């Protein structure tokens, strides 16, 4: 088995944003993202 | 501080009261810095 992982399919979702950290849960203006199952998300530091 | 007892010092004491001597523990700290004028994007998804 593999949990899914996060990863993008492009490189435009970073356009909107709060704060100091890019803001993108799962839609896309023309892509997707995949949602982390797994509760390692302390990664991609400030 | 944790389970042990010790003391300290200072500069400021009656001890080096007035004194026009150098002012010990100076040091310089440099870090090289980049510093960029302006690049124009390479993708034309940046623009939308």
């Amino acid at each position: 088995e593999a949990y899914p992982p996060l990863c993008s399919s492009d490189a435009a979702m970073l356009r909107t944003a709060h704060a100091g950290e890019t803001g993108a849960d799962e839609v896309h203006l023309a892509q997707y993202l995949i949602r982390d199952a797994s509760p390692l998300r302390g990664c991609l530091p400030l | 501080v944790g389970d042990k007892l010790v003391f300290l010092e200072a500069l400021e004491r009656r001890v080096y009261q007035a004194t026009r001597v150098a002012y010990p523990l100076i040091g310089n700290i440099d870090i090289t810095f980049i510093m960029p004028m302006g690049v124009f994007q390479a993708n034309s998804m940046d623009r939308y």
